């Protein structure tokens, strides 16, 4: 919860950086807007690096991304 | 059974298909914290950044056989030496590739759900384990194709058996009408493909030395 | 008298034995299809010539790049206070390097950068005049 | 928001403001102007008389800095070493050199994470106090170590 | 007391420590301190640690992996294993008049210019850490050879890792 | 069970050699992977070298290989 | 994996720990350097003074030496013979292949899975002790079985 502590507050979300200011005059260490830079190098899901998931819904259980491509560890076993 | 004198199933199905997603989902998501622990490796490992040619063209992929035998059927055989095939064409890119379109692997978290009961859960989660690392060593044969297949044109072109690509480009000059104008046009297009050539008298052999003392 | 072996290390993945072993495949292939192209066409120049080292070149960088060449040429160039200059158009494909040293001199810096450059840009430096120069080649 | 993260990932505000506190009580001089940091160490705090060897009980006070570097985000660090006049410009010059070598293997070595780190020896060129009394018990002996903060 | 980088190369007095904590007995001291400087404890020191010796005839030989004592494909020294030098040199202490073969070994990874040039200097840097630590010039030599004369096979992990090695061979004669 | 017993207990798989490896520098005399040298030499199962059972089921109880031959052994008498 | 092995048959870690440590006791020496496994043996414990003739109470020690090696899957092995200096050097070049010879017919009558096994008899050529004063009884009269392990 606690952004600014040891200092005096949050003062300000600055979306041009994405960063809150406390009330001295130093940035903060959280985010406020999700244009921010984050470090992101975790994503879920599946069929990335494809185009996603095709949308149909199917009798069996494959999923198929949007270049052919069979996820067949998406798709449920038999 | 055995000797002369020794002569005289819902839940197992639902227990193999819980355990194997979770084992499969499980050993995904370690598969890529290994992978993203040594991220600047493979970036060095797999630089396809230093294999483009002059006109960001990436290089074609061939193959190589040794020592190749075929019967036919009875009464025919057919023996040859070496054999080379172009697996993949020479294409302009914008980017070159990169590992991860390759080695990643795909996690979503399933959230979706007893004498007997926890063996063969168990039994499933080393199914799914193991489906895990059989997956991941195809993908591992897949990039180490498409490298090892750049790689051999680099050495058959310094070996003088294969033709290089042959561009054209094209100047146009302040081209279009009063509504839009473009100011230096030049377009660019490859017009021979690389080739493998059949006259065997201009090959070029190369023997590499040893000097010591 | 308890018998021990030496390497006693840390346990391992399966999943980094496999990539070991296809990284060790990939590199004798590399080693040898480099002598068989060292033999073939022996090099004869040397880019000590265009860039030749200087006092207060010999400030030492350690550095992890995976970018574009310019914005890295420019900071260099800033620390080893000479002024920076561009030749030519910057294509529309970026020119993309990767530089990963530890504890190198500024000269060997720029020289590594201008053998990873290849065919698409150059780096020259003239030091009677502190410049540091990078030109893009005429190629599209 | 529960997937996205929340923060920069192992930095808090009060842990900034504690080790400040607890450097500048100990003798490391660490001051902020706009978004530039400096910190200044005394030589004599780290190395042997002139010598770029390392006591062993230093190790912890640069334990400690590489603990409040792994605070920030961060493009380039420089790191810079002065010292006091001995017997020709030569031979501060190749010191200042070897000690500022050292000291910026060891924050790499720790898991700073910088893209470049420059490190240069001015021997004794650029002096901060006109009084010339001490050694290396002298006040402008010292390693500077600046940086920005980047976003 | 003792200084951990090396003690300044000087002989640390190590048997007054325990008579002082034992005095502070003085048979219970000298039994702990003529135990504890015996060949057999020493020998066993090294046993803990990663270190393996090897006694047969009247040829003794230590056997150090480069994968605890050295950082990672340099020449430089890895300082955190500093009990396990002392105790080389407390064993070697007790031959004054043999001399020593160091000779350096990696595996089969890499450039073969590179493997010599590597095995070379590690092999000098361990013969020279020998050399400044007391004993003369001319009772030393070291050698590198590459993957030469390999001891496990390099086509499994853990025998590979086996395979990267410092080899110390001495006399008595 | 005790495949380190004497030993430090088991340090890991070596899946490039099949082989467990025990906590001081010794090979296990254990398999950890179904690819280790196992040296195999009896086998059950019938139709062996021949093409294997051909699938369909049948009115009566021969038992077909796949390249025609008739198995008489595994054959169900009368 | 009920029908799969889940080792190789007939071996066990503790026994080879039990049956090298029985051995090192006994006064056969039994040494390993990464997978290489020397065993070196005394010649007094095997033969009469110099003669190719075993006697009856070694055949024990040759027993309990085929049941380690059974423990182990290799190729190839090898044995060779050292004795000391009597006569000529013809005389124990003999002595020492008609010994060597007959140790590995012993050896491979019992049931040691190896694929090839190498005799050589190489004299008092190649002495691990300056010290040549006694007869059979001097250490350096030995037969010395060398193999690797197999992965």
């Amino acid at each position: 919860d606690g952004c600014c502590s040891k200092m005096g507050g949050i003062n300000y979300c600055d979306s041009s950086a994405g960063r809150l200011v406390c009330n001295n005059g130093f940035y903060s260490t959280c985010y406020c807007t999700r244009h921010a830079v984050m470090d992101l190098q975790f994503l879920m899901g599946c069929c990335l690096w494809h185009g996603g998931v095709y949308p149909q819904l199917n009798s069996s259980g494959l999923v198929v991304c949007n270049d052919g491509y069979v996820s067949e560890e998406c798709s449920l076993q038999k | 059974t055995g000797s002369l004198a020794g002569l005289q199933m819902a839940l197992k199905e639902t227990a193999l298909s819980v355990g194997a997603q979770a084992g499969l989902a499980w050993r995904a998501k370690i598969i890529d914290e290994q992978l993203n622990k040594q991220a600047r490796n493979l970036d060095a490992i797999y630089d396809f950044n230093s294999l483009v040619l002059e006109h960001n063209i990436l290089p074609p992929v061939l193959l190589e056989g040794r020592n190749t035998l075929n019967l036919a059927d009875a009464q025919s055989i057919r023996i040859s030496d070496r054999t080379y095939k172009v697996a993949k064409q020479a294409h302009f890119i914008t980017t070159p590739p990169t590992w991860r379109q390759y080695l990643w692997m795909d996690y979503v978290k399933p959230e979706a759900p007893k004498e007997i009961w926890c063996i063969y859960t168990e039994r499933g989660w080393k199914n799914g384990i193991d489906q895990a690392n059989t997956i991941l060593e195809e993908n591992i044969a897949r990039i180490k194709e498409d490298f090892g297949g750049m790689i051999l044109y680099r050495k058959l072109l310094a070996m003088n058996m294969v033709s290089p690509p042959y561009v054209s480009h094209t100047d146009l000059g302040v081209t279009g009408d009063g509504s839009e104008i473009h100011i230096d046009d030049r377009v660019l297009r490859i017009t021979a493909l690389p080739e493998l050539n059949v006259n065997s008298a201009e090959w070029r052999a190369a023997v590499a030395k040893d000097e010591n003392a | 008298m308890k018998f021990k072996k030496p390497p006693i290390n840390n346990p391992s993945d399966d999943a980094t034995i496999k990539l070991a072993e296809a990284a060790v495949s990939v590199s004798d292939s590399m080693l040898e299809m480099a002598k068989v192209e060292k033999v073939i066409t022996p090099p004869s120049k040397d880019n000590t010539l265009t860039i030749p080292n200087a006092y207060n070149l010999q400030a030492r960088a350690s550095v992890d790049w995976s970018g574009p060449i310019e914005e890295l040429t420019a900071r260099i160039a800033k620390a080893a206070h000479f002024r920076f200059r561009v030749l030519g158009k910057s294509p529309s494909v970026p020119v993309l390097i990767s530089i990963s040293t530890k504890d190198e001199s500024l000269a060997e810096i720029l020289r590594d950068i201008d053998y990873q450059a290849g065919k698409k840009a150059s780096i020259h430096v003239y030091p009677n005049s502190q410049v540091v120069e990078l030109r893009y080649a005429k190629i599209y | 928001v529960p997937k996205l993260p929340c923060r920069v990932d192992g930095a808090c505000d009060a842990t900034i403001i504690k080790m400040m506190t607890d450097l500048n009580k100990k003798g490391i001089k660490v001051a902020s102007v706009g978004q530039n940091y400096l910190i200044s160490i005394p030589a004599s705090a780290l190395f042997a008389d002139q010598s770029p060897r390392l006591n062993w009980a230093s190790y912890s006070l640069l334990n400690e800095i590489a603990a409040f570097l792994k605070q920030f985000r961060k493009i380039a660090i420089t790191v810079t070493s002065y010292s006091s006049k001995y017997v020709s410009v030569k031979r501060e010059r190749a010191l200042t050199l070897a000690r500022s070598r050292v000291v910026s293997e060891y924050l790499w070595s720790q898991g700073v994470d910088s893209r470049i780190i420059f490190t240069q020896g001015l021997g004794s060129d650029k002096p901060i106090t006109s009084y010339t009394l001490g050694g290396d018990r002298s006040p402008n002996a010292r390693v500077e170590i600046t940086f920005r903060r980047a976003v | 007391c003792f200084h951990p980088p090396y003690n300044n190369f000087q002989p640390d007095r190590r048997a007054v420590k325990r008579v002082g904590v034992d005095t502070g007995g003085g048979t219970v001291g000298l039994v702990a301190s003529i135990y504890r400087d015996s060949k057999r404890k020493i020998i066993r020191d090294l046993q803990k640690q990663d270190i393996q010796y090897v006694e047969y005839g009247d040829t003794r030989t230590l056997i150090i992996p480069t994968d605890k004592y050295f950082m990672f494909s340099s020449p430089r020294l890895n300082e955190i294993c500093y009990p396990g030098l002392n105790n080389v040199i407390r064993l070697l202490n007790f031959y004054p008049q043999s001399t020593i073969y160091v000779a350096g070994f990696t595996d089969n990874v890499g450039s073969r210019s590179h493997k010599r040039k590597l095995s070379q200097a590690q092999a000098e840097t361990m013969m020279t850490f020998l050399w400044a630590n007391g004993i003369a010039a001319k009772r030393l030599k070291a050698e590198g050879y590459g993957d030469k004369n390999a001891i496990s096979d390099n086509a499994i992990i853990h025998g590979s890792a086996q395979n990267r090695r410092i080899e110390i061979q001495w006399f008595t004669s």
